[PDB]
């Protein structure tokens, strides 16, 4: 174990290769961060050096993921969300995703309707597909019956229960709201 | 250069 | 009258100017000497990275509000706000300033842009905020070093660290270059200078100077002297960062 | 087998009956006159 | 899911940090850390931090009260405290806190402005007390008041004289004089959740997700200087007398602390 | 009575959504409300309406004290006004001090409430504002005059609610004690009863 | 917190809770009311009012006849609008609310890509909302669901558009209004009432149009003197 | 927020009704709206409302060190604020053009016309002089401001009274309104502006335009006048091409209009004095 510093060299190119958090100058590698270094080894015997600030080491929500999020803004076209839990490990770096109109149910019907599936201020979980290019806009999908809304607060302040596939109700009083209930 | 102690932010 | 601060008096002059005395002169000392340095990174909590540096009567903070969305055009930015607390220095100045704060801010930006690599921070602006709690000598150099520490702490990428050093000139008959001076050696001085470099690759990043006088050879000797001082200072900062990283490893 | 007992509405129509907005008096746009005859009963 | 996660602890009569809903966090000070200033005081409540520097200058009084030495506070919440502040002029919170500090200085009457007049109608002191936040983890008013009081006890001023021949005043920076302060106002904070749940010394999140806040300044001789009650879910005197009691307790504690410090110098 | 002749008037101004001139004795404030309207992405917040108050006297410029007072009013209104109904919009409350004869906040609050009413903005409960002045002898006076505020050692502005007559806001000048706080609070509750009766009379005669 | 039946013609003020009699019979919460448990919170000052359906099972309905100026996008309301711009397929129209509503180039009666409608910026419209909610921008349309514009579409031109209070409309559109009936006898006209306090009028000449607009914006409290005054003026135009 | 856009319907209807010389509310072209002048309790406050446009005016005094160029005569400080209650668009620090033009125009009109005596209000030539500031606030915005702002400033500066002062050498003694009776100001002549609005490049001209008429006009001619027919200022704004005869005619109009407004103002002050001389802290005048 050794903690490194943004100026100190680490190794020749002949004794390793840059993985991340480094840079190269004449015949040498030079760190670029205050953190811990690690030289992984492939079956090829040539090491890959890298440097990490394990405070927030690294996370990546990949395609076949199951990620929760919160519905902030909506439109007749799409509904935007913020990423909270990638799997079960939260991430203070809240990424921002989107859910399209058709990419809401496995049936793919155009008859779907956002305002009867989602509302601003409820938690869902979905599967990402596209990472995004410019703004890293995650595009999430809920084309499955065990997906979508799980918790949803009532007209004013009550948490509702997922009665059926597209119905939810508050336990205190009686009122049938419409969402894309999960499971 | 030798060091000193924090007159303001000791640890 | 400012309507965003408390109604104080129109004007207010300090008492010192109404004093009657010949202030004490330092005298003699080892020109190639350095003050005792206390540098620690990781002080502040609500900031992605922070650093604190004390060298004599000098006491400086620096914080780094990290990447905040805002090739050669999709290249990062860093905007630096230098600011001396109104309770530093013999005289008081309203918080705003507008004369020398901005000059030293330009200095910080010109000395940091080189070290930092901004290709890896596109469409982003790093808000660096320095604060000078007490002036006791070389100030701009301490601020450069502290901003470097805070950046390296928040984990922004770089090429090397930034080490500063301030020099003055003795107005005596045999003028010698005084290294890392005090506010007294600096107000009773003829010329002042400030170097800042990246010691691994041995490259200046931003310097500055001024003079009641001087000459080429003298300025050159000053430069090399400041370089040697920064070299001799670097290891302290290294150890400070290592220590903060160890504390992080301890927390989890 | 439960059902809502009170529902929140924000329409002054259920609340109260109202005629058809666009109307006309003795000649202007007789199309609106047949619309009046139609929607007001 | 922050609020829920927090109600769980609240109903377990605790908090997610280890505080028993009625106690503060590690309170510490440092006096005389700064030479360029007449008075200096660093305060920190765990993560929260504040620093007061009080400078002394000369100035001409008004015409309504020649024998009044001004005391001008100004609070500074620079962007390095928290990201909710931006480089520029002062926002709203800084200004509110400034007016709070001034109201305190003026009502508690810790200091007699008359004790700052040298030559009435011609000169009088002006004490520029500049406070600076450095970590806004919460409860900044308590820290501000406490640092103000600490530095304002540390401050020792020079002595001046007048010469009729020269018609000017001279200072003697060798001899000095402390500054008399009569009352020792301490501030105690509260966060009021939905109806009846009052927590003391609320940190950042606890103030973000709260229905209301409250602050109460409690002088030593069983009196109050300010009851800062900006909005809130409401209160009855029964949820208020308890706060006053706890404020008295905090007064005792911090005054003992400050005495120990001024005596450890 | 324990407090002085005080009147109000609604729908003065044509351009603003709702307006109210509230005067008591010789202090007179004028409030104008711009109901749910536009708001930029920086000021707004989902699931709530952004309420912004701007108070401006009739002399000089607004400094710091007025900003504090308008924060107090802002948060009081956020306490009563329903805003989870009108998210992503801005309610705006403008206050102008036609006259100043003490009991200022006790007038601004009443005017703000009446304006919010006239603008048909969803409120959870009316609120009111009174001011009680403790002279040196402890004898308190409700709805004071500038003389009574200068000749006194404590002054206390209380913003109360209508449903359960609680304490929504308190702004104090001077230094006081506990028992005095409690007793002046009770007297404030009685005065608030009277003020609410007055509101009802005014609106009864307005809808006729 | 008492006798919903005894204050059905009285002035209620916000904060007031009122409760209703009963196993029970479904009812509906009006616009200016709100539900707290099994009680009715009041949210707007008003002369309370009640109604019951011709049947005996429907229960009833309650509301408050609150007067005001600002409008809120509601569903199933006929509304005048002012096209503010056009973005590609949809063009945005103002209503007088929080944010501007949206139309679609193929919502007008008989329109497609090869047949677009004549809508120019600044043009005024008479549509109705199909999605009016607090969480999403409101979309409107100028065609009944069946597929015919039963009076909707662009208004036209050569008229006067003014603005009045909403209660004034809610009163005028009543089938038992006297002013708008008496006006049908003096000189002809044709007018659009928009539930957002915005009114459109047309007649033959202009003097008449102006007299008419003044009447309407004053008819809430006109005196018999001014009443017959403006009536005589119309008779002399 | 933002101002609601203007429909082509209203625009065309207005232009036509102008062509036919028909205003909306029912008045002619050479007519103002019923202007009311109401007073407050404190000497120096006036709320003047013409039709729907209400404007408030307060007048305050101070004693201060004068400026060296004029160490004999005092100072005067105008300021007009456009309160957000006047209209939505009037956010702080946004509609600055209107503020600038109004304030410069009003300063010019009152100050440089020498309406008051900046000399009479001297106390110590070189050390202490008066300082009269006047803060106008716009409450409701329906049409014509400059006229309202000016009528307000004038009613104030004619309904204001200073704390009397005695002096001997350098000994200056201020006194309270209860110890002596405050002294009024010194006016020479009361100017009040008059606003004309041009439609169709110059063909049509209106007086006291409403808000819509200000939105469908291309040009604005302000003219300051007195009861003695003395031009104090005239200004053209809106980028419009007028001629000579137009300004001549507009001036011959402003004459009569200002005479009448002045008669009213004087009646108002008379009535207010009568009231306070009978018990009552108000004063009211109607056009």
């Amino acid at each position: 174990v050794r903690y490194c510093i943004p100026g100190e060299r680490l190794c020749n190119l002949e004794e390793g290769s840059p993985g991340s958090g480094t840079y190269t100058r004449h015949g040498y590698i030079f760190s670029s961060l205050a953190g811990c270094l690690m030289k992984s080894s492939e079956n090829g015997a040539l090491p890959v050096v890298s440097v990490v600030r394990e405070t927030e080491s690294q996370l990546l929500p990949d395609v076949g993921a199951i990620v929760t999020c919160k519905v902030s803004s909506i439109n007749s076209r799409f509904a935007k969300v913020h990423i909270l839990y990638v799997g079960s490990m939260p991430l203070k770096n809240s990424f921002r995703g989107t859910i399209r109109k058709e990419d809401v149910r496995a049936t793919e019907k155009d008859k779907v309707e956002i305002y009867k599936s989602f509302r601003p201020g409820d938690i869902v979980l979905a599967k990402v597909i596209s990472l995004g290019d410019a703004q890293s806009n995650y595009l999430l999908t809920t084309a499955e019956n065990e997906l979508g809304v799980v918790v949803a607060h009532s007209e004013s302040g009550i948490q509702m229960v997922p009665i059926s596939w597209c119905e939810m109700q508050c336990p205190k009083t009686h009122t049938k709201e419409f969402r894309k209930v999960a499971r | 250069p030798v060091q000193k102690q924090a007159s303001l932010f000791p640890d | 009258g400012d309507h965003r601060r408390i109604r104080g008096p129109e004007e207010s002059q300090p008492p010192q100017l109404y004093a009657a005395d010949e202030e004490e002169a330092p005298g003699t000392r080892d020109p190639t000497r350095l003050r005792p340095v206390y540098a620690r990174a990781g002080l502040l909590s609500q900031a992605k990275g922070s650093a604190y540096l004390e060298a004599g009567g000098t006491k400086v903070l620096c914080a780094v509000s990290g990447p905040r969305q805002a090739p050669a055009a999709l290249r990062g930015r860093l905007l630096c706000d230098f600011r001396r607390a109104p309770f530093a220095g013999r005289r008081r100045r309203a918080p705003p300033g507008g004369c020398e704060e901005r000059e030293l801010a330009l200095a910080l930006q010109e000395a940091l842009e080189p070290a930092v690599r901004l290709g890896r921070y596109p469409r982003a602006q790093l808000e660096v905020s320095a604060l000078l709690l007490e002036d006791g000598g070389s100030a701009l150099a301490a601020a450069l070093t502290a901003a470097a520490l805070a950046l390296a702490d928040a984990g922004v990428e770089m090429y090397d660290l930034v080490v500063g050093c301030g020099l003055s000139l003795a107005p005596g008959p045999a003028p010698t270059w005084l290294l890392d001076p005090t506010r007294l050696e600096e107000e009773r001085a003829a010329a002042g200078l400030t170097v800042a470099l990246m010691p691994v690759l041995n490259q200046v990043a931003g310097l500055l100077g001024s003079g009641e006088g001087g000459l080429t050879e003298s300025w050159a000797e000053a430069v090399r002297l400041g370089l040697e001082g920064c070299q001799r200072l670097y290891p302290v900062l290294q150890q400070s960062l290592v220590r903060a990283a160890r504390r992080r490893g301890a927390a989890a | 087998e439960k059902e809502s007992f009170i529902i929140e509405e924000q329409s002054f129509l259920l609340c109260e009956d109202l005629l058809y907005g666009r109307m006309s008096f003795r000649g202007f746009n007789p199309e609106v006159e047949k619309l009046m005859l139609q929607m007001n009963a | 899911e922050p609020l829920e996660y927090y109600r769980r602890f609240l109903k377990e009569n605790c908090r997610p940090d280890g505080r028993e809903l009625g106690e503060f966090r590690t309170t510490t000070v440092n006096i005389g850390s700064i030479s360029t200033a007449d008075g200096s005081a660093l305060v920190k409540l765990g993560n929260t931090t504040v620093i007061c520097g009080v400078k002394a200058e000369f100035a001409a009084p008004s015409t309504d009260a020649p024998d009044k030495g001004y005391v001008v506070p100004n609070v500074d919440l620079p962007p390095l405290c928290s990201s909710r502040f931006r480089s520029g002029p002062p926002g709203e919170e800084a200004q509110v806190a400034s007016q709070f500090i001034a109201d305190v200085i003026e009502n508690s009457q810790i200091i007699q402005k008359e004790d700052l007049c040298i030559s009435p109608g011609k000169l009088v002191w002006v004490l520029y007390c500049d406070l600076i936040c450095l970590d806004y983890d919460g409860n900044i008013l308590d820290a501000c008041t406490f640092a103000l009081l600490a530095a304002l006890k540390n401050v020792q001023l020079p002595e001046v004289t007048i010469n009729e021949e020269t018609a000017l005043a001279e200072v003697n920076l060798k001899k000095k004089s402390y500054l008399n302060i009569r009352t020792h106002p301490v501030a105690t904070s509260f966060a009021v959740f939905d109806d009846t749940l009052l927590i003391v010394d609320p940190t950042g999140e606890e103030e973000h997700l709260a229905t209301g806040t409250l602050t109460i300044v409690m002088d030593e001789e069983g009196k109050l200087c300010c009851l800062h009650k900006p909005g809130g879910s409401g209160l009855t005197g029964a949820k208020l007398q308890d706060c006053m009691s706890r404020a008295v307790t905090r007064h005792k504690e911090v005054k003992k602390l400050m005495d120990e410090v001024i005596k450890s110098m | 009575c324990s407090l002085r002749h005080f009147a109000c008037e609604q729908n003065l101004l044509s351009r603003p959504d709702g307006s109210a001139s509230f005067l008591q004795g010789d202090t007179s404030v004028l409030a104008g409300v711009y109901g749910p309207a536009e708001v930029k992405v920086s000021k707004e917040i989902f699931n709530k309406a952004t309420l912004e108050v701007i108070l401006r006297p009739k002399i000089g410029l607004p400094g710091v004290a007025e900003k504090s007072r308008e924060r107090l009013i802002r948060n009081t209104c956020e306490a009563v006004v329903l805003g989870t109904l009108h998210p992503r919009t801005s309610i705006t409350v403008v206050l102008q001090v036609v006259s100043d004869a003490g009991s200022l906040l006790a007038c601004c609050l009443n005017a703000a409430c009446m304006a919010l009413v006239d603008a048909g903005v969803p409120m959870r409960a009316l609120f009111c504002g009174v001011a009680c002045a403790l002279d040196s002898d402890g004898t308190l006076v409700l709805d004071p005059t500038s003389k009574q505020e200068k000749e006194a050692r404590a002054v206390l502005t209380f913003a109360l609610d209508s449903v359960e007559r609680k304490l929504l806001m308190s702004s104090t000048k001077g230094l006081y004690s506990d028992t005095e706080l409690q007793q002046c609070l009770a007297a404030a509750q009685a005065a608030s009863q009277h003020v609410f009766r007055f509101y009802r009379e005014s609106l009864q005669r307005r809808y006729s | 917190a008492r006798a919903a039946r005894t204050v059905l013609g009285q002035v209620v003020l916000p904060g007031e809770e009122l409760l209703l009699p009963e196993s029970r019979v479904r009812v509906v919460c009006g616009p200016g009311l709100r539900r707290c448990g099994d009680r009715l919170l009041v949210t707007k000052c008003g002369r309370l009012r009640h109604k019951e359906p011709g049947s005996g099972s429907g229960g009833g309905v309650y509301w408050v006849d609150s007067q005001q100026k600002r409008y809120v996008p509601v569903k199933g309301d006929h509304v005048i609008g002012i096209v503010t711009a056009k973005s590609g397929d949809i063009f945005k129209v103002d209503v007088g609310g929080s944010e501007p509503a949206s139309l679609s180039y193929l919502s007008f009666e008989g329109a497609t890509k090869r047949n677009r409608p004549n809508v120019q910026v600044g043009d005024l419209i008479y549509g109705q909302f199909v999605v009016a909610n607090k969480d999403m921008e409101p979309e409107m349309v100028c065609i009944d669901s069946c597929g015919r514009a039963n009076g909707m579409g662009v208004i036209g031109q050569d008229g006067l558009l003014f603005k009045v209070t909403l209660g004034l409309i809610r009163k005028l559109l009543a089938p038992d209004c006297e002013i708008i009936q008496e006006v049908g006898k003096l000189h002809p006209l044709e007018i659009v009432f928009g539930m957002n306090g915005r009114i459109w009028v047309k007649a033959k000449t202009i003097q008449q149009t102006l007299i008419l607009a003044n009447i309407l914006e004053a008819c809430e409290h006109m005196t018999s003197d001014q009443r017959k005054q403006i009536f005589s003026r119309l008779a002399e135009s | 927020m933002k101002e609601t856009p203007l429909s082509n319907c209203e625009r065309r209807f207005l232009l036509r009704a102008i062509e036919e010389k028909k205003r909306l509310d029912g008045r002619q072209t050479y007519d103002y709206r019923n202007i009311r002048i109401s007073f407050g309790t404190d000497y120096g406050c006036c709320i003047v409302e013409l039709g729907k446009t209400r404007v408030l005016g307060q007048v305050s005094c101070e004693l201060v060190s004068p400026k060296l160029n004029r160490a004999t005569e005092g100072i005067l400080f105008f300021n007009l604020e456009l309160s957000q209650m006047a209209a939505p668009a009037f956010e702080p620090g946004r509609q600055s053009d209107l503020l600038v033009k109004l304030n410069r125009l009003m300063e010019r009109c009152l100050r440089n016309s020498k309406c008051i005596d900046t000399e009479s209000l001297c106390v110590v030539a070189g050390e202490k002089v008066w300082q009269i500031r006047v803060d106008l606030h716009l409450l409701n915005h329906d049409g014509n401001i400059i006229d309202a702002a000016s009528i307000a400033a004038i009613v104030a500066l004619c309904h204001f009274r200073r704390p009397d002062v005695s002096v001997q050498g350098d000994e200056v003694t201020l006194y309270t309104p209860e110890e002596r009776d405050p002294v009024p100001l010194s006016i020479h002549h009361m100017p009040i502006c008059v606003s004309f609005a041009f439609f169709q490049q110059g063909t049509y001209l209106l007086v006291d335009p409403n808000e819509r008429e200000e939105r469908v006009m291309d040009g604005l001619l302000v003219i300051a006048m007195n009861k003695h027919r003395e031009i104090c200022t005239i200004q053209s704004s809106g980028g419009i091409m007028l001629l000579k005869d137009q300004v001549l005619r507009c001036s011959k109009i402003a004459g009569v209009k200002v005479a009448e407004i002045t008669e009213l103002i004087l009646k108002a002050l008379e009535n207010d004095q009568k009231v306070r001389k009978e018990g009552g802290k108000f004063g009211f005048a109607e056009s």
